[PDB]
RNA sequence: UGAGUAGCGAAAGACGGGUGAGAAUCCCGUCCACCGAUUGACUAAGGUUUCCAGAGGAAGGCUCGUCCGCUCUGGGUUAGUCGGGUCCUAAGCUGAGGCCGACAGGCGUAGGCGAUGGAUAACAGGUUGAUAUUCCUGUACCACCUAUAAUCGUAUCG
RNA sequence: GAGCUGUAAGUAAGCUUUGAUCCAGAGAUUUCCGAAUGGGGAAACCCAGCAUGAGUUAUGUCAUGUUAUCGAUAUGUGAAUACAUAGCAUAUCAGAAGGCACACCCGGAGAACUGAAACAUCUUAGUACCCGGAGGAAGAGAAAGAAAAUUCGAUUCCCUUAGUAGCGGCGAGCGAAACGGGAAGAGCCCAAACCAACGUUGGGGUUGUAGGACACUCUAGUUACAAAGGACGACAUUAGACGAAUCAUCUGGAAAGAUGAAUCAAAGAAGGUAAUAAUCCUGUAGUCGAAAAUGUUGUCUCUCUUGAGUGGAUCCUGAGUACGACGGAGCACGUGAAAUUCCGUCGGAAUCUGGGAGGACCAUCUCCUAAGGCUAAAUACUCUCUAGUGACCGAUAGUGAACCAGUACCGUGAGGGAAAGGUGAAAAGCACCCCGGAAGGGGAGUGAAAUAGAACCUGAAACCGUGUGCUUACAAGUAGUCAGAGCCCGUUAAUGGGUGAUGGCGUGCCUUUUGUAGAAUGAACCGGCGAGUUACGAUUUGAUGCAAGGUU
């Protein structure tokens, strides 16, 4: 499961391959927004006088089924379980058992 | 999370006349002459005075 | 398709000046014409915001529309006396206990409910874009409560 | 276990690792109307009596309690009838009421159209509708029975008996039961004789292979009926937690596809993810988990509680009952030779040497004991809850309703009733410029695609138009067909395509009729929808298995 401020790796789309940090996640349809793909082209407020200045482009939320974390040792994609070592449930790599 | 009936019954009902009469009757004549900002100032005080009223029915 | 065919629902309008992209149709002015035991002024039922102001012209209006009983956004009904209840009863309806009846139920006494009737204290002016016996001015009346006096007391209330 | 303040985006002000929002258990609050219950009434409103209290020098106005009717049991209970049964008075009690599944189940009352090719007995039918009382099931139920074998042993339900016996203007039609094979399967309490007490309490006592009272010696609680209160451990329901295994290269806007090598499986159900995924995400197989509440089931406790043979000199064993006549109803059975069960009216028995039944009735012979009352299981149904399935529908279909529908709307009312789903993977919903008062357009941009621009997937026909290649202003036309110049194009490549000067032949289609161009009927046009079906029996054919046997 993916919290805000992780470090995943793009699996599948026109952005794929690239890494970012995770800024922000819409969990009730499943939607994160990393920092550095989806970029689109807004046409903002044709009548709001922002003072309007032509184009703008931000970040677009992406499934959070295309995105994988990473483990700290070897750099790679992987998933993720729970080893219960500490009071609070951790979240462990699955290439190792180190923390994620 | 913030409850505010750690006091006895009888500074209690103090609470009741402080919180509803000289607090939320006059964030609501700030609002209708279009004078208060900060609104969400008025659910607080709702809220205040039944944690006030829910432990003084209990208690019996 | 019939077809650019029938119809466009009783009736007198003319001109000048304004508004505006656009006017025989909206606004203001003048002249002319119609009703006047009423096409005028108040009200009950009924309708239920159609009332007022500033904006709008897609649909609705049997044409047009800058206008509207249409659209949008804010506003507008003030009562001791005026009408109804805290008063009385007609027809009728309902009815404790009762009488009757396969059931459901029907009828009916005492007692209630029920105005189109009987009783019951307010009249002149001013004022707003929308309210007036209601608001504001001026002078009154009525039911009740308490506090002080004439005077008590076989007064006094039924 | 990190975001969140619903649909529903906005702009605002705030909460949350000091544990928000959320998901389950148990509590608190809970305006007014409605059986509505202090009185009234056009439901969601109006007007009051008592008890303290809040406010005022005082009346007005508020707050919280309480006040319907009937029934039942206590107390004042002193009437027309003196003494006393009626009327009245107030105080008590999770006492009654009114709703919903128009399904299922008992009872009261009770049609017609229809079939008989008319119609009245009969049939439709004790069906529809209405009314009352229930229950999670109801009703039935412990032999005054079925039978005829050397017998069986409460009731209900399912196969067979069987379309047989029988009933019937012997017409139409209606229609059994026993035996046998199965599911399920405990049976007990009262009246009386009698015995101590004051018509009454308790003991005693419950039947047909005859029982009890009386006489002689003497010796397991089944709280679902059987008499009925309580502390008493294991599962189960209501939130959840873990849970194996894939990387690369091409085409594309995008891989899950194709081509390569690999890896899991008690896990190859299913859905999602920019296209078709066992290994990307929710999951699946398989294990684990309950504060608190409710269930189902136990081991002890608690409450009940002496079992059987012998015994008739004398007693008991259900009365206006059984039964009969008369008038009806019900049993498959229509009053018939009608036994066996009920209702109304009137007569009216017997007392184990008794009484009833075995299809009128009598005799013998067998089986059984009426006129008091309880009783679990196998059975019927679904407004619901939870988990799943389909040679079921896919927006004129499927519920009337995929949609904010019993809603627009239509009637005084009871009541009747539609139409309306789809942009894209993602709003990334066209900044700016030009004409225009606007609306709407022309470019530029977003996107893989804008003739995917919210009247947004694909976009058929009728129908309304804008261009052009041949042809038409002396002609008599079911508008086609066969023959045939001229002109104009070039094919799924073959005895080619479009147009048609002129010459032959020719009165639409469907229904219904001896017979229709018919002036006999139906259709304005286009699209969609729209009519020999299924269950159970009979008969005759083809096929397959076995054969004096075949088959459940």
């Amino acid at each position: 499961h993916i919290k805000k401020g992780d470090n995943v790796k793009v699996i599948a789309g026109k952005d794929k391959g690239k890494e970012g940090k995770v800024i922000a996640t819409l969990p009730k349809k499943d939607r994160v927004v990393v920092e550095g793909v989806n970029i689109m082209k807004k046409h903002q407020k044709p009548t709001q006088l922002n003072p309007e200045s032509g184009i703008l482009e931000t970040e677009a939320a992406i499934h959070v089924s295309n995105v994988q974390l990473l483990d700290p040792k070897t750099n790679e994609p992987t998933r993720v379980g729970y080893k219960f070592v500490d009071g609070k449930k951790v979240r462990i790599a699955k290439k190792s058992g180190e923390e994620i | 999370k913030a409850k505010e009936i750690r006091n006895l019954t009888t500074s209690e009902i103090e609470e009741q006349i402080k919180s509803s009469k000289e607090e939320l009757f006059n964030l609501r004549f700030q609002l209708a002459t279009g004078q208060l900002e900060e609104t969400a100032r008025i659910r607080t005080v709702r809220k205040t005075i039944a944690r006030l009223k829910t432990v003084a029915r209990e208690r019996e």
